[PDB]
Formats: C-alpha cells, structure tokens, sequence
C-alpha cells in the first residue's frame, strides 16, 4: 500500500478499535520519511496511546496484586513474572515510539506547534518508561523525560498562546511528571495553576475548532490541582 | 492523576 | 507448568484484561484431557467470549462502514472464523466427549450452538445453511437434556433458552418461536421460584429479566 | 437483542 491507503486503513482500524493494526499502519506511514500532516500525526498518537495504555493498565493491576501478596509466595511469584512479561511489552512499545521520534518525527518537524507536540510525546514515553524503571537506570530515564518536556515547554511559552490545546496539554502532562515521577507536588501544582490561570485570562482567544479541547484540558488541570492539595 | 489520555 | 499454575495464570490474565493470555492458558488446561471443574469451565468460556467478542464487535462496525472496508472486513472475519474453529475444535476433541455430568453436557452443547451462531452471523454463501443447522442441532440437544435433567430455575437452563431464543430471532428470522421459547422459559421459572438456591438466585433472576427484555422488544 | 454475554 501507499500513504493514502495506509492512512485509510488506520482510520478503519481506529473505528474497529483494533489499535495494533492502527499503530502498525501509522508506523509504516512515518517510515516513508515525509513530515506528517496534522491528521496523520493524531492518528499515530492515538494508535500508540491505546497500544501503550493497555500495557500500563495491565501493569498497574498486576503490580498491585504483586505488592498485595506479600506472604503468599507462590501467588507473589506468579504475579512478579507476569509483571515482568508485561513490562517487557511496555518497554518495547515505548522504545518503538521514541525511535520514530528521533529518526523521523522530531527532525522533520517544521513549525513550532509540531516540535512541541513531538517533544511532549517524547517526554511522555520516557515518563512511561519511568513509571516502571528500577535501577541504576531510573535516573537517566527520568532525566530524558524532564529534558524533553522542558524543551517543549520553553517553545510553547515562546510560540503559543496560553489557550492553545497543545500548550495546555503539555502543562498537564509536565505537571503530572512533577507529581508522579519527580515526587514534587508543589512544582506540579505551580505549573498546573499557572497554566490554568493564564488560560482563564484570555478566553476570547479560543477558536471554534479548539475551545472544547482547550476547556476540557483546563478542567483536567483543575482536577489535578484539587486532588493534589 | 489525570493526564491528556483522560481527554475524550 | 501444571493445571493449577495455568488456572492461576488465567485468573491473573483476567484481572489484567489480557484475554489472549487467558484463552491460551485455559486452552492448555483443556488439552491435558481431564474434565474441567466448574471454575475452569467458566474461565475458559469467559476467556473466549471476550476474544471472539472483540472480533464480532469489529466486524459489525467494519461491515456497516462498507473499497478498503471489504478487504479489512475479510481480515477480521478470517480471525473471527479461526477463533470459532479453535473453540469448536476443543469442544469435539475434549469437552463434549468428557462431559460426564448433565450440567456440563448442556453447558458445552450450548457453547457449541453459540459458536456456530457466531459463525452464522458472518456466513453469506450456501455454506450458511449447514452452519445454521449445526447451531440448531447443538442448541436442540442441549435443550432436551436441560428439560429432562434441570430445574426450570437453573441458571444454565435459563441461559440456554436465552441464547437459543436469540438464535431463532437473529439467525432463523423467527420472532414467534423466539418469543414462544423465551416466554415459556420465563413462565416455567416463575412457576417454581422455591427451586431457587442460595448460590444461584442472582444469576437466575438476572437471566429471567433478560428473557423478558427480549420478549418485550420482539413483540413491540 | 441480548444474549447471555450480558452479565
């Protein structure tokens, strides 16, 4: 198939809720080397968000079961080994996406909006690696994630209005990074509060195509604020 | 904690 | 690995919502040739209900949209067919011949009817006929055994009437038989509520409500 | 139109 066919198959897969197919389709599209359209970018992002999301969810369930079975070693052993099998799937998927990010998506990003999107995505998939990293390894991974978010943050702060959904969304995920990964509720709250308030101050800048997304993300930022305090 | 994934 | 380990892994797979793992685990248990317990039997059934369920759901979305669609719908259908065949194979080679008890024979014959029904949902050629007939044969025999051997409030018997009545409505296009079967199953259960057990009454009453929901829809 | 799948 060629670009157009793959992209249509990916849209088909999405509707069938067959996210591996969808991901595989968009991966191939990305590998033909051309800068993705906005439509393609979202299809890629959606595909892998679901593929990785299934593992993260399975990991937490199985990991929880593992910690709850201190004192039942046969069960705790079966849990651990299964957590590890799931973890390998999780890692391979993140490595898969980070690989597409270095080789294709980040170097080919022409406009600021795209560079923020991809750098945020990179922060995201290093964050997911950080969710399960033990080591002797954790630090370097955590660091890669913070650098990608930070670089993205600086570009969105320079280039985007505060109601832009890509910027609010970066603030959201970067703030989650601070709370969950760096364990700093104050830095998380600060980033989240700042982004919400700056958006509140400029609601007239909302567009027809963006305001739903923008205001939904704002609600998320405020929910995290409420939770975290 | 809610991330952008939680958007619908 | 052994039975108990595999079963325990299947329970982990379920909690993780990883149904391919769950189906594979229970398939392996099934392949050891020993009759499954009630627990294991349910684990097997739940595992494949989900695996086949995803395909049935994707088929309907894609069939409806239908180009690219036709080629993809066929891909899903082949998966769907391979899954049904896997389960129907386990039923012939292991589950049905080893069903020593009447309850298991009904359960498995129902499952056989179910999985031919899922095949029938997607059969279009003159191949449909034999498949449809296969589903009815399995349903009919299970029906006869449950009437002979089970109380009308038994959840497995009520569940069979339910799916069998769905067979008449959806596959054979026969709302009158569907209603007739559903109503009889419901009324006969209503006539003997004292036969409800402690361990079963929740399932039994929920299935009755489903039967009645189907009755209501089909006569509307 | 519900089968046993609903439980």
């Amino acid at each position: 198939m060629d670009k157009n066919e793959l992209v249509q198959k990916a849209k088909l897969a999405e509707q069938a809720e067959r996210y591996d197919d969808m991901a595989a389709c968009m991966k191939s599209v990305t590998e033909q080397g051309a800068e993705l359209s906005n439509e393609e970018r979202n299809l890629l992002s959606v595909a892998y968000k679901n593929v990785v999301g299934a593992r993260r969810s399975s990991w937490r369930v199985v990991s929880s079961i593992e910690q709850k079975t201190e004192g039942a070693e046969k069960k705790q052993q079966m849990a651990r080994e299964y957590r590890e099998k799931i973890e390998t799937e999780l890692r391979d998927i993140c490595n898969d996406v980070l690989s597409l990010l270095e080789k294709f998506l980040i170097p080919n990003a022409s406009q600021a909006e795209s560079k923020v999107f991809y750098l945020k995505m990179k922060g995201d998939y290093y964050r997911y690696l950080a969710e399960v990293a033990a080591g002797d390894d954790k630090k370097g991974i955590v660091d890669q994630s913070q650098q990608a978010y930070q670089e993205a943050f600086e570009i969105s702060k320079k280039e985007m209005q505060p109601t832009h959904p890509i910027r609010l969304g970066l603030a959201l995920n970067f703030s989650v990074f601070y709370y969950e990964i760096l364990n700093s509720p104050e830095k998380a709250c600060s980033l989240a509060k700042t982004a919400f308030d700056e958006a509140i101050a400029e609601l007239d800048t909302l567009s027809e195509e963006s305001y739903k997304d923008s205001t939904l993300i704002m609600q998320l930022l405020r929910d995290n604020l409420t939770l975290w305090t | 904690s809610a991330s952008l994934s939680n958007l619908h």
